[PDB]
C-alpha cells in the first residue's frame, strides 16, 4: 500500500461532498474532513473557497455597477494560483473539487460578453482542462469503489406505461421485465419482489430469474 | 502495509497485475500458465489457472470493468489469449495468432477509446485487437513497426473526436509514436532515438489534464529516460535521462497522477523515483 | 463663459453664461464611517480583521468584508508555502490602490504590518499614506488621519506629526523657560501650573489663552467659558468673546 | 442630482467657481471685477461671506490655496495681474501681493500642491507660464519668481499633478485656445527636472490640435500612471504612464466624447479623480466614470 506516496487520498474522497445548491456549507464541511485527515494547507484552501465563493459575491450583469470578484485578486487571481500549485503537486483530488465548487457559484454587446468572460472566477478560455480534471477524478474515484462519488463530481463537467402494482402512470424510474413486457414504478416492484417472484399482473414470468442476468 | 501472494507457480515469475478496481491480481509465469488471485482483505484465493499457451507467459494486461472482467496475455508461443469471465469461472474467450514471432507486451486503450488491445512482437509486427460487440475480434495489423523487434506497447491517454496514439519501444534501439489516421490506418508519425540498446519498456504517463505528455522508456543498457512534451502542437519530445544503472532496466510503471516512477531493472531491485521541483527526478525507495 | 467644479462632499457647482449660480448636490458617506470606524491596532490580527470585515458588511462592501475574511485566514491560521500569498496580497493592495480606495490599502498595510511591509516599497507606502491622510483631512477626520500617522509603517510618514509640535512654555512670575518634563518652576519654586479654577496642580492637558496669560485643565476651563464668559482666574478678559 | 440655484448677485457673468480644501466654501469671480467667498452653514444655504472689488479687468481664475497656508485665494484677471488674498479676522480679505511680471493678460492661476510647499503657476495669453513661490510660507507679502516657461502659443489653461508621490517628478500641462489654421500641438507638458532645476517639456500631445479651453490633472489618490482631462470641442482622457532627463510617457487616449456637440469649456476631476464632469457651450454638465474596463461612459447628464 502506497497511498502516502500519492497526492490524493481515499479518505479524503469518501468524506468530501459536492451539493450545489449550497456551497458554503460543502466547503466547511471539506475543510473539517481535510482536518480530520490532517492537510493543513487543504484546511487552509478549503476555508480560502468557503469565503471566496459566498453567494453575495454574485457579479452584476451590467459592468459599469462594480468590479467582478474574478477581477478581484482574490478571485481568479486566488483560484489560478492554488491551481498551478496542486498541478506542481499534481493533486487531481483537489484540482477537481476546486474546479466543481468554483464552477457550481457560476452555476456594447461585445463589452457584455467580455464582461461574462470576466466575472467568472474560473477562465473560460481553460474549461477543458478543468473538465480534465474532474474527469480523471473521476475516473479515480471509480477505481477507488465510489461511483456515487465519481457521478457526483462529474456533474460539474461543463461538457456533457402503467404500473402492474398501483395502476397509475409510470413517468419516472421503471423497471420493465424482458421475458414478459410487465412492470412500473422502480419501488413497487423493489416491495413485490422481495417477497413474491412472479410478475405482479399474474402472466407467470419469473421475472426475477429471468430478468436480473 | 503488505499483502504477500505465494505464486505456486512453477517457474520464474515474469509480470503481476492486479484489476482495475485492486481485488484481483493476476500473475503469469514460463510455465505456461496464468493464476488469477483474489488479494482482497490481504487473502490468497485461486480463483482460476489459466493454461492455454504452448510457450511462457511474458506480460499480462487487465481490462477496464467498463467492457467486463477481460484479461490479456502475451506469450513466446507466437499466440495471444484472451480470457474473459463469466458466471464465476475464468475461460478462454479469444485467440490470436497473428504474429510468426514471441509476442512481448499487450496493453489495452483506454476506456474511452473503446475495447482495443495492442500486441507487440518480437518480429517486428504490432497488431490492434479492435473489438466491436458479438464476440469477433478485428486485427489492424501495423507490419515491420520495428526493423529487428517490438518489445513493448503503451497507449496514450484520451486527450481532446477522439486521437488514439501509443508508444512502441523495439529492439531496434528507438521508440516510435503512432497514431491512426482519418480512415483508421495507423501512420508512424515520430521517431524517438536516445537509447544506445534495445529499448525493452515503453510507458506513457497518464493523464492528469496537465498539457504535458510524459513518456518513461526503459533500455538494455540501463538508461531510463523522461520523455516531456510540454507544448502539443509543437510535438517535441526532450529526453532527460532520469538516471544510469548498472544493469538491464526491465519495466517502468508510472502513478495514478504519473509522479512516481516504479523502475524495476535486471538487478533484482526495485526503485522508486519522484520528479523534485528542481526538475530532477530523485529515487525515493 | 462657464464655471464648473466639483467639492468634497459630491457636490458640484456650475455657473455658465444665461450669468447663475447652481450648485448640483449629490457620495463619500462610505468612506467617512469606514474610516471612523475601523480599528488598525491594539488588538490580535484576527480580531482586528473580523472587526473591518463586519464594518464593510455592515455598509455593504461586501468585496472588502471578504477581502479581510481572506487575509485573516491567510496570515492568521504538509502546509502551503509561508510565502505562498505574499504576491497575491501585494496585488490586492496595489489593485484596491490603482482604483482610488488608497483607504482599504492603507489599513491593510497598517494591520498586517511588518507581513507585507517589506514587499511593498517605500514610496509607493508613502504615496498611499500621503493621499489617505490627505482625503481624511479634506473631511476633517483629524483623530483617524493622526491615528494613521501614529501606527504607519513608513518612517517618514510617522515623522509628519513631530515636526514643530513642542510647546516651550515659562513660568509668568520669573520670566525663565521650564523643565520640559516639569510641572513646577526651576527658579521661583512655584507651582505655575496650577488650574485657575480648582488650583490644583495640572499635571496634564492645559489649555492657555494667548490673550490674559491664563488657563488650567482643559476640562474646567471648558465648563468655565460655558458658564461665564469672563477669565476664571479674573483678570477682566473676555477670553472667548460672547 | 439635486439641482439647487444660487442668487449670485453678480453684476457680469461669473467666469470661474472654486471649491476650498475642505468643501465647505467656495469662491466665485465674473467679468465685474468682484470676487465674491460663500460659506454655507448647517442650514446648507450658501451665504456670501465677502464681497470686493479686485482687479481692473474682467477676472477669468479664482483659486484656493491649502489651508495649512491659511485662507488664501489667488485670482488673475485681464490686467496683466495675478493678486494673492489672504483672509484676517470680522471677516476681512486683504491683498497680500501683486504679481505683475506679465506683459499680457493673465488666462489662468494654479496653486501648485501642497508637498510643493506655496507655489502659484500662472500662464498669459503671450504663451509664458511663470512659476512663483513663497519661501517664508508666513510672509505672503514676498513672492520670487522661480521658472518661467515659453509655450510659444497663447496659453489658456494650466493643471498641476496632484501627485503626492516622491517618484512622480512635478509637472504642469499648458494648454492653448489658439486657433490658428495650422495643425499644431495645443498641449504642452512640463517636468521638473531635480538635476538641471529647470522645467523641461517632457511630454506634448500631438493629437489634440483643436482649442484646449481647460485641462485638468486627474487626483493621483494611490495610482501610478497620471491621467489628464482636456476640454476642447469634444472631450479628451489621456493617461500618462511614466517608463521604467525629462521622463518619457506612454501617452494613450482612453476617451473622446462629443456627447456636448458643441465646445466644451470646463473640465473638472472629482476628490477620489474617477468622475469628471464636462461643461459645453450646450449648458450640460456630463459625468464621465470609468468602469473596471477602462470604458469610460457617461454616468449622468446635468441642466442648469
Ligand atoms: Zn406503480
Ligand atoms: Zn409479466
Ligand atoms: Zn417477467
Ligand atoms: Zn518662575
Ligand atoms: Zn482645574
Ligand atoms: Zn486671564
Ligand atoms: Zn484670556
Amino acid at each position: 500500500d502506497i497511498a502516502c506516496l500519492l497526492p490524493v487520498h481515499k479518505s479524503l474522497g469518501e468524506l468530501y461532498i459536492l451539493n450545489v445548491n449550497d456551497i458554503q456549507e460543502t466547503c466547511q464541511k471539506n475543510a473539517a474532513s481535510a482536518l480530520l485527515v490532517g492537510r493543513k494547507d487543504l484546511v487552509q484552501v478549503w476555508s480560502l473557497a468557503t469565503v471566496a465563493t459566498d453567494l453575495c459575491l454574485g457579479p452584476k450583469s451590467d459592468p459599469d455597477l462594480e468590479t467582478p470578484w474574478a477581477r478581484h485578486p482574490f478571485g481568479r487571481q486566488l483560484l489560478e494560483s492554488l491551481l498551478a500549485h496542486y498541478c506542481r503537486l499534481r493533486d487531481v483530488q483537489t484540482l477537481a473539487m476546486l474546479c466543481s465548487v468554483f464552477e457550481a457559484q457560476s452555476r456594447r454587446e461585445r463589452e457584455r460578453d467580455q464582461h461574462d468572460k470576466n466575472k467568472r472566477l474560473l477562465d473560460p478560455a481553460n474549461t477543458q482542462q478543468f473538465d480534465d480534471f474532474k474527469k480523471c477524478y473521476g475516473e479515480i474515484l471509480y477505481r477507488w469503489g465510489l461511483r456515487e462519488k465519481r457521478a457526483e463530481v462529474l456533474k460539474f463537467v461543463s461538457c456533457p406505461f402503467q404500473c402492474a402494482i398501483c395502476h397509475v402512470a409510470v413517468r419516472g424510474s421503471s423497471n420493465f421485465c424482458l421475458t414478459c413486457g410487465h412492470g412500473g414504478h422502480t419501488s413497487h416492484m423493489m416491495e413485490w419482489f422481495r417477497t413474491q417472484e412472479v410478475c405482479p399482473t399474474g402472466c407467470g414470468c419469473h421475472c426475477l430469474l429471468e430478468s436480473t442476468f | 502495509v503488505i499483502n504477500t501472494v505465494d505464486t505456486s507457480h512453477e517457474d520464474m515469475i515474469h509480470d503481476a497485475q492486479m484489476d482495475y478496481y485492486g481485488t484481483r491480481l493476476a500473475t503469469c509465469s514460463s510455465d505456461r500458465s496464468v493464476k488469477i488471485f483474489d488479494v482482497r482483505n490481504g487473502g490468497q484465493i485461486l480463483i482460476a489457472d489459466l493454461r492455454g499457451h504452448e510457450g511462457p507467459v511474458w506480460q499480462v494486461a487487465w481490462a477496464h470493468p467498463m467492457y467486463g472482467n477481460i484479461l490479456a496475455s502475451c506469450s513466446y508461443d507466437r499466440k495471444v489469449i484472451i480470457w474473459r469471465e463469466e458466471n464465476g469461472t475464468w475461460e478462454k474467450s479469444h485467440e490470436h495468432a497473428g504474429h510468426d514471432s514471441s509476442v512481448n507486451s499487450v496493453c489495452w486503450a483506454p476506456h474511452d477509446y473503446g475495447l482495443i488491445l495492442a500486441c507487440g512482437s518480437s518480429d517486428g509486427a504490432i497488431s490492434l485487437l479492435t473489438y466491436t460487440g458479438e464476440g469477433q475480434w478485428e486485427v489492424k495489423k501495423i507490419n515491420n513497426a520495428h526493423t529487428i523487434g517490438c518489445n513493448a506497447v503503451s497507449w496514450a491517454p484520451a486527450v481532446v473526436n477522439y486521437i488514439k496514439r501509443f508508444a512502441s519501444g523495439g529492439c531496434d534501439n528507438l521508440i516510435k509514436l503512432w497514431k491512426e489516421e482519418e480512415d483508421g490506418q495507423w501512420k508512424e508519425e515520430q521517431k524517438l532515438e536516445a537509447h544506445s540498446d534495445w529499448v525493452r519498456d515503453v510507458a506513457w504517463a497518464p493523464s492528469i489534464g496537465l498539457p504535458t505528455s510524459t513518456i518513461a522508456s526503459c533500455s538494455q543498457d540501463g538508461r531510463v529516460f523522461i520523455w516531456t512534451c510540454d507544448d502539443a502542437s509543437s510535438n517535441t519530445w526532450s529526453p532527460k535521462l532520469l538516471h544510469k544503472f548498472n544493469d538491464v532496466v526491465w519495466h517502468v510503471s508510472w502513478s495514478i497522477t504519473a509522479n512516481i516512477l516504479a523502475v524495476s531493472g535486471g538487478d533484482n531491485k526495485v526503485t522508486l523515483w519522484k520528479e523534485s521541483v528542481d526538475g530532477q527526478w530523485v529515487c525515493i525507495s | 463663459p462657464e464655471g464648473l467644479c466639483y467639492g468634497l462632499f459630491g457636490d458640484l457647482a456650475f455657473a455658465a453664461k444665461e450669468s447663475a449660480l447652481s450648485v448640483f448636490e449629490t457620495g463619500m458617506r462610505w468612506f467617512v464611517d469606514t474610516a471612523e470606524r475601523y480599528a488598525l491596532a491594539g488588538r490580535p490580527l484576527a480580531e482586528l480583521c473580523d472587526h473591518n470585515a463586519k464594518v464593510a458588511r455592515e455598509l455593504g462592501r461586501n468585496q472588502v468584508a471578504q477581502t479581510w475574511t481572506m487575509l485573516r485566514i491567510i496570515y492568521c491560521s504538509s502546509r502551503l508555502p509561508p510565502d505562498f500569498f505574499g504576491v497575491l496580497v501585494r496585488d490586492m493592495l496595489h489593485f484596491y490602490a490603482e482604483q482610488g480606495d488608497v483607504q482599504m490599502a492603507v489599513s491593510v498595510l497598517i494591520v498586517l504590518g511588518e507581513r507585507v511591509r517589506k514587499d511593498i516599497d517605500e514610496q509607493t507606502q508613502e504615496h498611499w499614506y500621503t493621499s489617505y491622510i490627505d482625503l481624511l483631512q479634506r473631511f476633517r477626520l483629524w483623530n483617524v488621519s493622526n491615528e494613521v500617522v501614529k501606527l504607519s509603517t513608513s518612517r517618514a510618514v510617522s515623522c509628519l506629526n513631530q515636526a514643530s509640535t513642542t510647546l516651550h512654555v515659562n513660568c509668568s512670575h520669573c520670566k525663565r523657560p521650564m523643565s520640559s518634563r516639569g510641572w513646577v518652576c526651576d527658579r521661583c519654586h512655584r507651582c505655575a501650573s496650577m488650574c485657575a479654577v480648582c488650583h490644583h496642580v495640572v499635571k496634564g492637558l492645559f489649555v492657555w489663552c494667548q490673550g490674559c496669560s491664563h488657563g488650567g485643565h482643559l476640562q474646567h476651563i471648558m465648563k468655565w467659558l460655558e458658564g461665564s464668559s469672563h477669565c476664571p482666574a479674573g483678570c477682566g478678559h473676555l477670553c472667548e468673546y460672547s | 442630482f439635486v439641482a439647487r440655484s444660487i442668487a449670485a448677485d453678480h453684476k457680469d457673468l461669473i467666469h470661474d467657481v472654486s471649491f476650498d480644501f475642505h468643501g465647505r466654501r467656495m469662491a466665485t469671480c465674473s467679468s465685474d471685477q468682484s470676487v465674491k467667498v460663500w460659506d454655507k452653514s448647517e442650514s446648507g444655504d450658501w451665504h456670501c461671506t465677502a464681497s470686493w472689488k479686485t482687479h481692473s479687468g474682467s477676472v477669468w481664475r479664482v483659486t484656493w490655496a491649502h489651508p495649512e497656508f491659511g485662507q488664501v485665494l489667488a485670482s488673475c484677471s485681464f490686467d496683466r495681474t495675478a493678486a494673492v488674498w489672504e483672509e484676517i479676522v470680522q471677516s476681512h480679505w486683504v491683498k497680500r501681493t501683486t504679481l505683475v511680471d506679465s506683459r499680457t493678460s493673465v488666462t489662468d492661476v494654479k496653486f501648485a500642491p501642497k508637498h510643493m510647499g506655496l507655489m502659484l503657476a500662472t500662464c498669459s495669453a503671450d504663451g509664458i507660464v511663470r512659476i512663483y513661490e513663497a519661501p517664508d510660507v508666513m510672509n505672503l507679502s514676498q513672492w520670487s519668481l522661480q521658472h518661467e516657461i515659453s509655450c510659444k502659443l497663447s496659453c489658456s489653461c494650466i493643471s498641476w499633478n496632484p501627485s503626492s508621490s516622491r517618484a512622480h517628478s512635478p509637472m504642469i500641462a499648458v494648454g492653448s485656445d489658439d486657433s490658428s489654421p495650422n495643425a499644431m500641438a495645443k498641449v504642452q507638458i512640463f517636468e521638473y527636472n531635480e538635476n538641471t532645476r529647470k522645467y523641461a517639456k517632457a511630454e506634448t500631445l500631438m493629437t489634440v490640435t483643436d482649442p484646449v479651453h481647460d485641462i485638468a490633472f486627474a487626483p493621483n489618490l494611490g495610482r501610478s500612471f497620471h491621467i489628464l482631462a482636456i476640454a476642447t470641442k469634444d472631450v479628451r482622457i489621456f493617461t500618462l504612464k511614466p517608463v521604467r532627463g525629462p521622463t518619457k510617457f506612454e501617452i494613450h487616449i482612453v476617451a473622446q466624447f462629443d456627447n456636448h456637440n458643441s465646445q466644451v469649456w470646463r473640465v473638472s476631476w472629482n476628490i477620489t479623480g474617477t468622475v469628471l464632469a464636462s461643461s459645453g457651450d450646450d449648458g450640460c454638465v456630463r459625468l464621465w466614470k470609468a468602469n473596471y474596463m477602462d470604458n469610460w461612459k457617461c454616468t449622468g447628464i446635468l441642466k442648469g
